C-alpha cells in the first residue's frame, strides 16, 4: 500500500531495549498468525475440491500453484477412495487440478470448475491441448460422466482396470518411472498411502533436487500383500527401481518384501507405525521425505477413522502440498516458476493428535518456526488445530 | 546540510503550518515549496526579506494557501512542504524561548564562589566582622536581564542592566571583597571592600553567543558584565520535506497496563513482517539506535509502523 493510503500512523513508546523487542516479537506472531492459518472447506466433499481448486489453481492467490490457465484435469468419483487412491502424483506432474465427481451425474458446480481453471469460453474453441482424465472404472465414474464431458468438446481418457490393482497400475504407468523410484502400499493402507501422496507428488529432476517445472512425479502402486508372491504384470512394472514400503507386515508381508527384493535386485525400505497416525508420523520423521528442522508449511485433513471414504479431502490437497511456496507461470511461450519450493505433509486426525505426530511436527518445523498452516474441509477439532498452532508458533 | 523526510496526519496540520511559520519569523527559511499529490503548485522564496514584519505576511499567505486544501484532505490525497533552511545564528534569530532560557542560566550562574579564608577572596558580615560567606554570588544579586526586540528589525535581543543603588546597597553591607586572609576578627569595612560591577554594553542578538570565559570574569573586586561572542556556525541549505495524510494517529505506550496488546494490534491492522524483521533485527545489535527503524526521542525509544492495511 502507499502511504497515502494507509489506515494508521502507529507509535511504539518504550523505556527499555529490551521491553519494545519483546512487543515486536509477540506482534511478529500475531501478525503472522492471523494472515496465514486458513481454512479451505465448503459445505460437502465435492465443493471442499472446488474450493481447493479456486484458491490455488489458475488463481491470483498469494500463494498459488499455478496462475495460468491449465491443460489438464483429473477426476475422481466422490466415494471411490479405492479407485482414485494413487491418483495425486498425476495431477502434480500434470500441472492440473484433482477434483471430485458424483457416479452418476456430472456435477454442475464441477462442470463449471473445470471450465475455470481450463479457461473454456465460448468466445473461444478448446484447442487439442485440452485433456480430462478419469481414474476408477465404470462403477466408480459411470458412462454419463464420461460422455457429457464428451459432449462438452475436450478429451477423456479412462485410467482404470478390473479392479483397484489392475487400476493403480494404469494410473501409475501414465506417472511414469522416469527416476527409478516407486512407492508400495497394500490393498487395506488407504490412510498409508494417504500419509505418502504428498511426498509421492513431489517434482524432482533426475538428481533429486526440487524442480516444479521439469521435475517428475514418483508413481504409487497398489498390490494385494494378502499373498505369497507378486504377479506378473506388476513385476513388469517395477523393472529395477527402488522401493518404498508404506505401511507395516500386516498391510506388506515379508514375502511380497523379499519377492520385491528378488525382481528388483535391491532391498526395499519401509516406514511404518503402529496405527494410521503413527505411520503418518514417521513419514514426517524420515529425512528422506522431509529433513529435519527445514519444513515451513503444514497441510491437516481428517483421517477417516469413521469413515474411511473421507480420505479424498487428503486426495484433493495433496498436489497442492507438494508444490506450495511455488507458483506455475509463464513468460511468453516459456514456462517457469515464481519463488521458491517448500513442500508440506499432510497431518491426519479428527478428534485427537497422537503423540507420535507431536514428536514429528517439532522435529520437521524449522527453528524461526511456521510459515502457514492449512486446514482442509469441515470437522476437524479445533483441539488439533490449536495444538498445531503451538507446536508451529503461530 | 541535512536532508531528512516526515510524515504527519490530518489532524494535525494546523500545527505543523504553525511550526514553519515560526521557522520562517525567526529568518532561517529560504523557500518553500507547495505540492498537492504529488503536484507542485506554489513557491515562496524569503530572500529579500530581512525584517520580522516582512516574514510575518509570508507567514500569513501559506496558512491562506492550504487552509482549505488540508481542512478538507480526503482518503487518498496528500499535501506536501519541501523547506529550504539554515542553520546558526549567524544566520537566524533567537527566539524568545530561547532567550527565556539563557536569561534564566545566566541569572543563577555563579559570579563569586565561597572560600576557605586563607587567601584574598569572598568575605561575610558577621556582627561587624569579616568571616566565611555562606554562599556564593550570582549574576542576579548584581545585574538584571532584559528582553526587548531591535528597532531596526524586529528580533527579540537580550540586554542586561546594572542593579538599583538601593538593592545594591543592601548588598554592599552583607557581602564584600578581602584582600588578604581573614582572621574572623577584622573589622567590616576595614578588611573588606564592596564588589564593583561593570557597565554592560553587549547585547545579545544574530551573530552573537554568550562567551562564557569573559562574562562576569572576577579581577579582585571588579566585575565584567555580560559579554557576547561571535557566533558559532552553521550548515546553508537543509531540506525537511514534509507531508501531511488522512490516517488516524494511535500512539502505544508499552510500559503501561491499560496499552494495547500486540495481539489486539494485529488483529485490528495487518502488517508487513519484512519491516517488523528489519526493527526486530536492529534492536539486537548494540543499543539499537544505529539505524533508521528505532530512534531516541526526549530519553525514550521511538517505533513508527505503517499498516499496510486494516
Amino acid at each position: 500500500t502507499d502511504i497515502e493510503n494507509v489506515p494508521a500512523k502507529i507509535v511504539l513508546k518504550a523505556d527499555k531495549q529490551k521491553d519494545m523487542k519483546d512487543y515486536i516479537d509477540d506482534l511478529r506472531t500475531y501478525n503472522n498468525s492471523y494472515s496465514n492459518v486458513v481454512t479451505v472447506a465448503g459445505e460437502d466433499r465435492i465443493e471442499t475440491a472446488i474450493e481447493l481448486s479456486y484458491k490455488y489453481y489458475n488463481s491470483d492467490d498469494d500463494n498459488a500453484v499455478t496462475d495460468i490457465a491449465a491443460d489438464n484435469v483429473v477426476l475422481v468419483g466422490s466415494q471411490a477412495i479405492v479407485d482414485g487412491l494413487v491418483a495425486s502424483p498425476l495431477a502434480s506432474e500434470k500441472h492440473a487440478p484433482l477434483l471430485l465427481t458424483s457416479k452418476d451425474k456430472l456435477d454442475s458446480s464441477v462442470k463449471s470448475e473445470i471450465k475455470r481453471v481450463m479457461d473454456l469460453k465460448t468466445t473461444s474453441g478448446i484447442n487439442t491441448s485440452k485433456k480430462v482424465y478419469l481414474a476408477g472404472g465404470v462403477n466408480s465414474i459411470s458412462k454419463d460422466v464420461e460422455n457429457e464431458l464428451k459432449d462438452m468438446g475436450v478429451k477423456v481418457v479412462r485410467l482404470a482396470g478390473d479392479d483397484r490393482y489392475e487400476t493403480s497400475l494404469a494410473i501409475a504407468d501414465e506417472v511414469g518411472l522416469d527416476n527409478d523410484k516407486a512407492f508400495v502400499v497394500g490393498g487395506t493402507g488407504l490412510a498409508d498411502a494417504m500419509s505418502i501422496a504428498p511426498v509421492a507428488s513431489q517434482l524432482k529432476d533426475s538428481n533429486g533436487n526440487m524442480d516444479v517445472v521439469d521435475g517428475d512425479a514418483t508413481p504409487i502402486v497398489v498390490v494385494d500383500g494378502k499373498a505369497k508372491d507378486i504377479n506378473a504384470a506388476t513385476e513388469d512394472f517395477l523393472d529395477n527401481a527402488q522401493v518404498d514400503i508404506i505401511g507395516g507386515e500386516n498391510s506388506v508381508s515379508k514375502d511380497i518384501e523379499e519377492a520385491i527384493d528378488d525382481a528388483t535386485g535391491k532391498e526395499p525400505n519401509r516406514t511404518s507405525g503402529d496405527d494410521r497416525q503413527d505411520t503418518n508420523a514417521e513419514v514426517m520423521k524420515e529425512t528422506d521425505y522431509f529433513e529435519k528442522a527445514s519444513v515451513e508449511n503444514y497441510f491437516v485433513a481428517k483421517d477417516g477413522s469413521t469413515k474411511e471414504d473421507q480420505l479424498v479431502d487428503a486426495l484433493a490437497a495433496a498436489p497442492v502440498a507438494a508444490n506450495f511456496g511455488a507458483t506455475y507461470t509463464k513468460n511468453g511461450s516459456t514456462y517457469t516458476k515464481s519463488g521458491n519450493v517448500s513442500p508440506a505433509p499432510i497431518v491426519l486426525a479428527t478428534d485427537t493428535l497422537s503423540g507420535d505426530q507431536n514428536v514429528g511436527v517439532s522435529k520437521s518445523v524449522s527453528d524461526d518456526g511456521g510459515k502457514n498452516l492449512v486446514q482442509v474441509g469441515k470437522g476437524i477439532a479445533s483441539s488439533v488445530i490449536s495444538k498445531m498452532k503451538d507446536l508451529l508458533d503461530m | 546540510p541535512v536532508t531528512e523526510n516526515y510524515v504527519t496526519v490530518q489532524k494535525d496540520w494546523k500545527n505543523t503550518v504553525k511550526k514553519i511559520q515560526e521557522a520562517i519569523k525567526l529568518k532561517s527559511v529560504t523557500s518553500v515549496e507547495v505540492s498537492y499529490n504529488d503536484k507542485s503548485v506554489s513557491t515562496i522564496d524569503l530572500s529579500g526579506k530581512t525584517k520580522v514584519s516582512e516574514l510575518e505576511a509570508e507567514a500569513e499567505n501559506l496558512y491562506n494557501l492550504v487552509d482549505s486544501k488540508l481542512s478538507n484532505l480526503d482518503d487518498g490525497d496528500s499535501v506536501t512542504f519541501k523547506v529550504t533552511y539554515n542553520t546558526g545564528f549567524n544566520k537566524r534569530f533567537y527566539s524568545k524561548s530561547e532567550l527565556e532560557k539563557i536569561k534564566t542560566q545566566l541569572e543563577k550562574k555563579v559570579v563569586v564562589a565561597k572560600g576557605d579564608g586563607k587567601a584574598a577572596g569572598l568575605a561575610m558580615n558577621e556582627n561587624g566582622k569579616a568571616v566565611v560567606a555562606d554562599r556564593d554570588l550570582v549574576a542576579s544579586d548584581f545585574y538584571n536581564f532584559i528582553i526587548s526586540t531591535d528597532t531596526s528589525t524586529g528580533e527579540y535581543i537580550l540586554k542586561s542592566e546594572k542593579k538599583g543603588a538601593a538593592s545594591l546597597d543592601a548588598l554592599n553591607e552583607k557581602y564584600g571583597y578581602a584582600a588578604l586572609a581573614i582572621d574572623g576578627t577584622g573589622d567590616f569595612g576595614t578588611v573588606t571592600e564592596s564588589y564593583v560591577p561593570a557597565a554592560p554594553t553587549d547585547i545579545l542578538k544574530s551573530t552573537k553567543q554568550i562567551d562564557e570565559t569573559a562574562s562576569f570574569e572576577n579581577t579582585g573586586k571588579d566585575i565584567a558584565a555580560m559579554t557576547v561572542k561571535a557566533a558559532d556556525p552553521g550548515e546553508d541549505g537543509n531540506i525537511a520535506n514534509i507531508k501531511v495524510i488522512n490516517a488516524k494517529e494511535t500512539t502505544i505506550d508499552v510500559d503501561s497496563k491499560s496499552s494495547t496488546s500486540a495481539e489486539d494490534l494485529a488483529k485490528k491492522y495487518v502488517f508487513d513482517d519484512k519491516d517488523l524483521k528489519a526493527v526486530y533485527d536492529q534492536l539486537n545489535e548494540g543499543d539499537g539506535t544505529t539505524g533508521k527503524y528505532v530512534e531516541k526521542v526526549d530519553g525514550r525509544y521511538q517505533v513508527v509502523l505503517y499498516p499496510e492495511g486494516k
